Order: structure tokens, then sequence, then C-alpha cells
């Protein structure tokens, strides 16, 4: 194509997508088979005719969360948040680093892949100690994240480029949500990383007789929060930037959609103790700083809410909509682009929720492991961020590959999201009833039907949205395919512009301060090691490995 | 129009930010009263007791089940409780309501929820270390001991019980 | 004034509330 030679970041952009949807419809094969256990039914006999390799359900339920959780969002957030700051930016990123990032990703996802099939590390995707899984899994896992450095190094390249070809002019807000985005995941990662350098790859290479678990978690969680909002943020930018385009308006302020993102650098790492209020050994103050962090870090999307609530509106009023709702009838709902993050934020209203809960120290060890948990992020993660890719297909797609969307392909676009949607909040409803029954994660709780008496109504909205998402993903596979291997090519939709939205003057001064990077990074950086640092120093001053064990 | 529609936008949105901090902070005053209840006995001890999960059942105190049960105070017991793959040992745990009774948990092998059904105990129990939490029993009666956290093919069906004699 | 933005952080205040002064009614209850 002449489009892909004058536009390559075209072609590596579709390949992260692809593979991530591909990741996507794999890790989700699993999900209404989940669903149905948490309603009580017991579809694995089916399950494991249609897929002979599968051994249990843990095994699945680790593809579903490794796939879903890992692989899928990762792609996206690679994807996005390279693709539209070199869009916006109107320049080209690095070819050979895109590409090597990919293959990294590609080779990382086959490698952590073969043990997982061959049933060789069902861990799960948070791959606590001392449950061991095969060094390929440790080791695929590793390269696959590490895949992600290479995408910071690509987008801090092209900021600079433009900074110098442009002394003294403000970052552009996509690129300046790209840039905050991705020094935040570069800290974030560190967690994991290090878990993976110092215990994880030599103790499963045989290096090393044990890990002491509760390091293993405190490094796990450094990374493990962070992370939600690594794949929460490729969205937001969409949200911000490209949404309010589609639903017929502008964003209502760059400054304030700034400062949401700043505000994610500074506070999305020195948080992950709220994973870690039932562990033992970490001290409770440490768990109330970490506690009032995350009600912090809570604050940059009641932000977003504002923003973004009132962009919609103006959208909604600018195409004729009176009245209190009125706005809301007027917005483009024959749009699946639209449609899709949309319902995807009207779900994160419990979501937060949810989280803000969770968040909260004693009242942690009401939900804490129960089914509430996978109630709180299907809501934030399997509805908001996968609504968001899902509808990207549609403005997206087009404009990498110059394949149309049919009037029908748009229909059944719609069917999908709605009905991925509803049933995501199906499903929310009977997790986060179930989890205040007491019911555990994590459990094939259909192989003991007599354990949960009290849970008998919530496991019918349970299995309701079972059958429901069975259909969407279906529906999403043939709708995936329909347009990917479809048969027309209409270059001129390459060539369009990117559906970026324009902006409603202003605090100049608030976007200067907003815009000393280097500054920022540091002081978020010193943040970690303020909430960090005193515990990690106790934690390695006292090392306890332990036996690794196969119970699968 | 554009213009002013912008300026009532952004004096709306200072509004709300301001009152979402607020609702936070209240939250923060909320959290900050649990713990200092006696409902904040359930937090873990946050200092750190190694021990050896190869010889556990072999020495020291889960050695013996039957002796887990020790009065430390006037009206306190000390409970040493194993999570194991795929049980609590000792099973029953036998407790007299009222008292208070710190639970002192370990694993031989891997990592086990110890969640008590009706109560807001919930713990992770880490082999190498030993969880500990507060509770006193107000109720007697039955309480189940669900895992909560994966440990294997086994994870499903491993459940404990806690009597609380009146 | 905007409104429906406003009906929008109304709805997701009385979410977060009933949700979390839910969820203190119940840590009480099981402390
Ligand atoms: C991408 C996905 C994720 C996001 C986002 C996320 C958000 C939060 N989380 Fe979380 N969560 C926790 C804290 C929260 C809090 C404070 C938030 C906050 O960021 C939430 C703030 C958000 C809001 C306050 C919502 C704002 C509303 C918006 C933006 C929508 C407005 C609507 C509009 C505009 C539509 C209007 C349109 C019209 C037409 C009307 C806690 C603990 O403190 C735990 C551990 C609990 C335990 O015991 O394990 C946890 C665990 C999880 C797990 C389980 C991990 C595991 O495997 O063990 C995952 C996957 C996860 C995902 C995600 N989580 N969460
Ligand atoms: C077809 C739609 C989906 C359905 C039917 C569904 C349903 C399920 C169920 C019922 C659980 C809880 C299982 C348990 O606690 O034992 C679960 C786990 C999980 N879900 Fe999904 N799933 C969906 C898609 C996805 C998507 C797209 C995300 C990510 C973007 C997601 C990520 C996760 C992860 C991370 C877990 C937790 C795994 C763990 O504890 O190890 N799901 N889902
Ligand atoms: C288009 C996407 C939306 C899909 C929505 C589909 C609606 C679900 C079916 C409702 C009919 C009622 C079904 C009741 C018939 C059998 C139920 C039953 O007997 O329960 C199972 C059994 O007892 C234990 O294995
Ligand atoms: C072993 C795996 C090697 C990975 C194979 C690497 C092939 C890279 C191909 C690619 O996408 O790069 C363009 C290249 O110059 C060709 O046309
Ligand atoms: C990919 C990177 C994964 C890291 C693997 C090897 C690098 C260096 C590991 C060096 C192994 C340390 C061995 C050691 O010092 O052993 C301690 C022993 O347990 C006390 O007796
Ligand atoms: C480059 C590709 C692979 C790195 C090669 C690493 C090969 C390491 C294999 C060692 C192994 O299998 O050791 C596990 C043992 O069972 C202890 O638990
Ligand atoms: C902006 C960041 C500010 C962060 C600073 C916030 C204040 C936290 C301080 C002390 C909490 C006291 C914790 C003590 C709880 C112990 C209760 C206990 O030991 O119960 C058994
Ligand atoms: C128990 C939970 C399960 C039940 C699920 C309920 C959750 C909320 C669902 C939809 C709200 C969407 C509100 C906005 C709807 C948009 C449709 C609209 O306004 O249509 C106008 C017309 O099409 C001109 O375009
Ligand atoms: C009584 C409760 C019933 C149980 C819930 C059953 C679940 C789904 C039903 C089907 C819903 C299909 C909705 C999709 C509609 C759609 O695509 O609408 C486009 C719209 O005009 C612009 O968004
Ligand atoms: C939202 C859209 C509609 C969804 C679900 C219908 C709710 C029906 C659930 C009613 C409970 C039925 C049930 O299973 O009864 C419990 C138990 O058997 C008592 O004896
Ligand atoms: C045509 C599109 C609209 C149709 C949408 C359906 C209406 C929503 C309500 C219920 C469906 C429930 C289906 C659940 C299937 C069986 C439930 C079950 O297994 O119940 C066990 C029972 O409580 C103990 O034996
Ligand atoms: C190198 C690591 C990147 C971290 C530092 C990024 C902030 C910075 O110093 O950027 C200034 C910019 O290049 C001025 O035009
Ligand atoms: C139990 C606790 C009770 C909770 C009950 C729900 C409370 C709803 C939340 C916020 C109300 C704030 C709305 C007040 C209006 C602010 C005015 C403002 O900021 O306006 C500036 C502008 O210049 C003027 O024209
Ligand atoms: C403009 C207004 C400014 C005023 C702003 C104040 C907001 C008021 C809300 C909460 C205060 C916290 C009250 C703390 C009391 C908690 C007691 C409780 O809930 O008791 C539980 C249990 O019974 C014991 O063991
Ligand atoms: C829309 C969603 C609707 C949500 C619906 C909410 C329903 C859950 C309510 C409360 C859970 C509290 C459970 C507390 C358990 C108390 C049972 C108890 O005390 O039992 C043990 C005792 O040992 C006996 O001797
Ligand atoms: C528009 C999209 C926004 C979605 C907004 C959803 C927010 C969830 C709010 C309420 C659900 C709870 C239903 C009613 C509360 C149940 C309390 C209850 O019955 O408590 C049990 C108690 O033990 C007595 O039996
Ligand atoms: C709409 C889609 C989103 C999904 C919907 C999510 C539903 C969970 C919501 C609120 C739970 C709030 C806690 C309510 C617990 C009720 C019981 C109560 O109020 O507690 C008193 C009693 O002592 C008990 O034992
Ligand atoms: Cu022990 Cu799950
Ligand atoms: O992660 O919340
Ligand atoms: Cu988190």
């Amino acid at each position: 194509s002449r489009v892909y030679e004058a536009y390559p970041e075209k072609k590596a952009t579709l390949y992260f997508l692809v593979l991530g949807f591909l990741a996507l419809i794999v890790g989700s094969l699993f999900g209404p088979f989940q669903a149905l256990n948490y309603g009580n039914v017991d579809a694995y006999p089916l399950l494991k005719r249609l897929l002979p390799f599968v051994q249990s359900y843990y095994q699945g339920l680790t593809l579903h969360g490794v796939l879903n959780a890992i692989v899928f969002t990762q792609l996206f957030a690679q994807a996005i948040m390279v693709y539209l700051p070199a869009r916006e930016l109107n320049m080209r990123p690095n070819m050979g680093l895109m590409w090597l990032s990919w293959w990294m990703a590609f080779i990382g996802l086959v490698v952590a892949a073969l043990p997982l099939l061959a049933n060789e590390a069902t861990v799960l995707w948070t791959f606590y100690p001392p449950l061991k899984g095969h060094w390929a899994f440790y080791l695929g896992a590793s390269v696959f994240v590490l895949s992600t450095w290479v995408s910071i190094y690509i987008v801090l390249d092209l900021w600079r480029r433009w900074k110098a070809a442009n002394p003294g002019k403000v970052t552009p807000l996509v690129t300046y949500m790209a840039v905050v985005f991705w020094l935040m995941w570069f800290l974030a990662s560190l967690g994991l990383v290090l878990e993976a350098v110092l215990f994880l790859l030599p103790w499963s290479f045989g290096l090393v007789e044990g890990v002491d678990p509760l390091v293993a978690r405190t490094l796990f969680w450094w990374t493990g929060h962070p992370i939600v909002y690594f794949w929460l943020l490729p969205a937001y930018a969409i949200i911000y930037t490209i949404l309010p385009k589609q639903a017929g308006g502008k964003l209502v302020s760059d400054p304030m959609a700034r400062l949401a993102f700043l505000l994610f650098l500074l506070l999305s790492t020195p948080v992950g103790f709220h994973h870690q209020f039932a562990d033992p050994g970490i001290d409770p103050t440490w768990k109330m700083i970490h506690s009032v962090l995350t009600l912090f870090v809570a604050v940059p999307s009641l932000m977003t809410a504002f923003t973004v609530a009132a962009s919609l509106e103006f959208a909604g009023r600018l195409r004729g909509g009176r009245g209190l709702f009125g706005w809301i009838r007027a917005l483009p709902w024959d749009n699946p682009a639209f449609v899709a993050p949309v319902l995807g934020l009207l779900g994160f209203i419990p979501g937060g929720a949810g989280g803000i809960v969770n968040a909260s120290f004693t009242l942690d060890y009401v939900v804490h492991n129960t089914a509430w948990v996978p109630g709180h992020f299907h809501l934030q993660v399997a509805s908001l961020v996968t609504l968001t890719a899902m509808g990207s297909l549609y403005w997206l797609l087009p404009n990498l590959t110059g394949k149309p969307i049919s009037d029908a392909q748009r229909r059944l676009g719609l069917a999908v999201v709605w009905l991925w949607f509803l049933g995501m909040m199906i499903m929310a409803v009977g997790l986060h009833w179930a989890g205040l029954l007491n019911v555990p994660r994590r459990a094939y709780i259909a192989q003991v039907p007599d354990a949960y008496p009290h849970a008998a109504v919530p496991m019918v909205f349970n299995v309701l949205a079972g059958i429901v998402l069975l259909v969407a993903l279906l529906l999403f596979i043939y709708g995936l395919f329909s347009v990917l291997l479809s048969r027309e090519r209409k270059p001129e939709l390459a060539e369009a512009p990117l559906p970026f939205a324009e902006v409603i003057p202003e605090d100049r001064r608030l976007v200067l301060a907003m815009d000393r990077i280097g500054f920022w990074f540091a002081v978020a950086a010193i943040l970690v090691v303020l909430a960090y640092g005193p515990t990690l120093v106790q934690l390695f001053g006292h090392l306890n490995p332990v036996p690794g064990w196969r119970l699968w | 129009d554009e213009h002013k529609a912008h300026k009532a936008i952004l004096a709306y949105e200072k509004g709300w930010l301001a009152f979402s901090l607020a609702m936070l902070f209240v939250f923060i005053a909320l959290i900050a009263y649990t713990l200092a209840t006696h409902t904040a006995g359930v937090i873990p001890a946050g200092k750190l007791e190694r021990v050896d999960p190869t010889t556990v059942r072999q020495e020291g105190p889960w050695a013996d089940p039957a002796q887990a049960v020790v009065q430390t105070g006037p009206n306190q017991y000390t409970v040493y409780v194993l999570a194991f793959a795929f049980g609590y040992q000792p099973n029953p745990i036998e407790v007299p309501q009222g008292a208070e009774i710190v639970f002192k948990i370990t694993s031989p092998d891997v990592i086990h929820g110890f969640h008590v059904e009706g109560t807001n105990i919930n713990v992770e129990v880490l082999p190498g270390e030993v969880s500990t939490v507060r509770y006193t029993f107000k109720r007697p009666g039955e309480y189940r001991i669900i895992c909560n956290q994966y440990c294997g093919l086994g994870h499903q069906n491993m459940f404990g019980t806690i009597v609380v004699k009146e | 004034k905007p409104k429906g933005a406003l009906a929008v952080i109304l709805v997701l205040t009385l979410t977060i509330l009933v949700f979390w002064l839910g969820v203190y009614a119940v840590f009480f209850a099981r402390g």
C-alpha cells in the first residue's frame, strides 16, 4: 500500500490491535463458563470436549486473567498511546523500535502461552509464590511486559523531537497524556520487574530454593495497582480527545484533562498496600497511609466524571437537546464508537464506588477476596476499557486499513456493545451481591453446589450474565472477522484525519506548570520511595524464602 | 454562549471537586474512627514473625492441634491455627464466647485465606509468616472458615470450623 | 449552568454513598 509506505505506524498499530483482540477473544472464551460457575452451574464437561487441553477450572481462570487483563489491555495501550500522539504531532515514531516492541510482545506471549496451554503454570495472573509455575511462564511474561519499555522510549523520542523543533511551546494534549502515562508506567513497572528478576526467574530456573511470599506480593502490588491505570488511561485519552467529536461537541477543558493525567502520574503508584490490607508483616500505619493515597487517586476520575459529563452535555445541547434529560437523547446513539465508551462510563459509576469501598482500610475486610472484587473490576476493565477498545474498531480500523464499515456491520456493533455492557451489568450485580454473601473469588463453586445456599438469588444473575455475554462474545467474534477479513478497501479512509475533538480560555499558568514534566516525574518517583522504601527495606532485611509447590 | 458555557462549566466543576474532596475526607475520618475501636482487632499485626513451614507440623505451637487453644489472659485466648492443603487444624477451633481471641495462623505449603463467615476476620496466610488477628465472638455457635485465596485444585472445598461455646 | 453534568455527579455521589455507608454498616454488624 502507498499509505503504509507513508505511514508505516498504521501497520504496526494494526498489529497491536489485532493481536490484542485475539488475546481478548481467547481469554474471553472462558468467561461465560466462569459466569455459569458463579451461578452454581457446571459447564466444564462441555468446555473440555470443545477444548481438550483444558484440565481445570483454574487453568481456564489463569488463561482468562493473563490473556484478558495482561495481554489484551497492554497491546491496546501500546496501540493507542503510541499511534495517537504520533498522529497529533504528525510525526513518525521510530519504526525499528515500534516493530521491536511488537515482536517482543508476540514472542513473549507465545513463550508464556506454551506452559499455560500445557497446564504447567496454573498459578493465576497474580502468580503468587509459592505456587510455582514453569520458567517459561515467568520469562515469557517478563519479556511481554518489558516490550512496553520500548514503547516508553518511542514516545519520549517523539516528544523531545517535537520540543526541539518547537522550543517554548507547551506539549500538545494527546502527547502530554501519552508522556505522563508512559513515565507513570515506567515507575510502576519496576515493582514487577524487580520481582521477576530478583526472585521469580532465578527461582523458576532452580537458582534459589524459594521465594519470600510477602516480598513477592509487596513487589507485585507495587506494579499491580498502577497497571489498572495503565489499562485505563488509553481509554481516557480516547474518551477525552476523541469521544467529544464523536458525540458532536468539543472537549470543555484541555487544562482539566491535563490535570487528571498529571494526578495519575503522581498518584497511580504509591498505593499498592490497598491490595495487602489482609497481609501479615505490613505495618498498619503504612496501610492507612496507602489507603489515604488511594482515596486521592480517586480524585482524577472524580474530576474526569465531571469534565467528561459536561462535554457530553455540551455535545447534546449543540445537537438540539433541551431540558435536564434532553441532551442525552440528542447524542449519536446510532454510532457504536460513541455508544461503547459512554455505556462503559455508566458502568464505571458503581465501578469506582466499589473501588472506593475497597480502598478503605477496614472496610476491605468485608469484601476482600470475595466475588465482590471481580464485581468491581469487570465494571472497570472488562466493561469500560473493553468497550472503549471495541468502539475503536468502528473508527480506528478503517483509519488503519481503509476497510469500510457497512451499515449492517454498524448495527451489529451496536448490538455487541449493548449486550456486552448489559451482560457486564447483570454479572456485576450477581458478583457484588454474592461477594456480600461471603462467596470467595477464584473458586470452582459449581463443584461444591450445597456450599452457598444463601447466594441462590445472585446466582441467577451470574447464569443470566453468562448466557448474555456468550452471545455478545460470539457476535463480537463474527463482527471482528467480518471487518478484518472484508473484501473492500477504500484508501481515502486510511488518509482521513483521526476524529480529534476541538477544545472549547484559559489557565496558561497552570498548563505551563503542568508542562514541567521532568519535575513532576521526579516528584512521583520520590512519592514511591517515601511510600515503599521504609517497608521494602525492612522486608529485604528479613527475607524468609520458602519451598515452592505445584498443587494442580 | 461558547465563552459563557465554558466559564459556567468550569465554575461548577470546582464546586464538585471541592465536595468530592470533602466526601473523601469524611471517609478518611470514618476509617480513622474504626481504627480506634475493637473492630480494628482484625487488622493483622504489622510485626514480622518468621517461621519454618517445613518443620511447623513437627515442632512448635502448631505441632499438636489439641493444644492450639491457650489461655493467655483473664479473658483472652491465643489460638495456633494451621491453614494447609486442604483444611484447617484444629477442626473444630473451640473458643469461649465473650473472650478475646488472638489467632496466630500459618501455612506449611502455600498461601491460604482465613475468612470467618459471619465476621470481619479475613486474613491472608503466608508460609514462613504467622498472621496475627483478634476478635471477640459475641454470639455462640458455629462459624465456617472459608479459604478465599486460590491454593490449588482443592481450593473450592477447603473449609474449617470455629465453635464458640456459650 | 451544566444541569446535566451536575445530575451525572448526583447519581455518582449517591452511588458512592449507598456503597460506602452500605459497607460500613456491614463492617459493624460483623464486628
Ligand atoms: C482498569 C480497571 C481498574 C480501575 C479503574 C480500578 C479502580 C479502582 N480500584 Fe480496583 N480495586 C481497589 C481500588 C480501586 C479504586 C480506589 C479505584 C478508583 O480508581 C475508582 C475511581 C472512579 C470513580 C470515582 C468513578 C468516576 C466516574 C466516571 C468517570 C464515570 C462518569 C459517567 C459518565 C461521564 C457518563 C455520563 C453519560 C451520560 C449519557 C449520562 C482495591 C483496594 O483499594 C482493590 C483490592 C480489593 C481487594 O480486597 O482485593 C482493587 C482491585 C481491583 C482488581 C483485582 C485485582 C486482583 O486480581 O486481585 C482489579 C483487576 C481492579 C481493577 C481496576 N480498579 N481493581
Ligand atoms: C466475556 C466477558 C466476560 C465474562 C463472562 C467474564 C466473567 C468472569 C468471571 C465470572 C470471573 C470471576 C472468576 C472467579 O473469581 O473465580 C472473571 C475473572 C476475571 N476476569 Fe473476566 N469475563 C469477561 C471478560 C473479561 C474481560 C474483558 C476482563 C479484562 C479486560 C476480564 C478479566 C478478568 C480477570 C483479571 C479476572 C480475575 C482472575 C483471577 O482472580 O485470577 N474479564 N470474569
Ligand atoms: C440475545 C441475547 C440475550 C440472551 C438471553 C437469553 C435468556 C435466557 C433464557 C430464558 C428462558 C428461561 C430458561 C429456563 C429454561 C431452563 C432453566 C432450567 O431448568 O435450569 C437449568 C437446570 O435446572 C440446571 O442445569
Ligand atoms: C440490574 C442492572 C441491569 C439493567 C441494566 C440497566 C443499566 C443502565 C442501562 C442503560 C442506561 C442508558 C441511559 C441512556 C440510554 C440512551 C438511549 C437514548 O437516550 O435513546 C434516544 C434515541 O435513540 C434517540 O437517539
Ligand atoms: C428475549 C430476551 C429477554 C430474556 C432475558 C431473560 C430474563 C431475565 C430474567 C431471568 C432469566 C434467567 C435465566 C437463568 C437460567 C436458569 C437459572 C438457574 O439455573 O436457576 C437455579 C434455581 O435457583 C435453583 O435450582
Ligand atoms: C449525607 C451527605 C449529603 C449528600 C447529598 C447530596 C449532595 C450533592 C453533592 C454536591 C452538592 C453541591 C452543589 C452546590 C452548588 C455549588 C455552586 C458552585 O460551585 O457554583 C459556582 C458558580 O459560580 C455559581 O454560578
Ligand atoms: C458543613 C458540615 C460540616 C460538618 C462535617 C461533618 C460530617 C458528618 C459526618 C460524619 C462524622 C463522623 C461521625 C463519627 C461517628 C462514628 C460512630 C459510628 O458510626 O458508630 C459505629 C458503632 O456503633 C461504634 O462501635
Ligand atoms: C442490588 C444488590 C443487593 C445487595 C443485597 C445485600 C444483601 C447482603 C446483606 C448483608 C450481608 C451481611 C452478611 C452478614 C452475615 C450474618 C450471618 C451470621 O451472623 O451468621 C453466623 C453465626 O455464627 C450464626 O450462628
Ligand atoms: C444509572 C446507572 C447507575 C447505577 C447505580 C447503581 C447503584 C447501586 C445502588 C443500589 C443497589 C442496591 C439496592 C437496594 C439496597 C439493598 C439493601 C438491602 O436490602 O439490605 C439487606 C438487609 O439485610 C435487609 O434485608
Ligand atoms: C447497577 C449495576 C452495578 C452493580 C450493582 C452493585 C450492587 C452493590 C451495591 C451496594 C451495596 C451496599 C452495601 C449494602 C449491604 C446491605 C445490607 C445493609 O444495609 O446492612 C445492614 C445489615 O446489618 C446487614 O447484615
Ligand atoms: Cu486454601 Cu484456597
Ligand atoms: O486495582 O484497583
Ligand atoms: Cu489497586
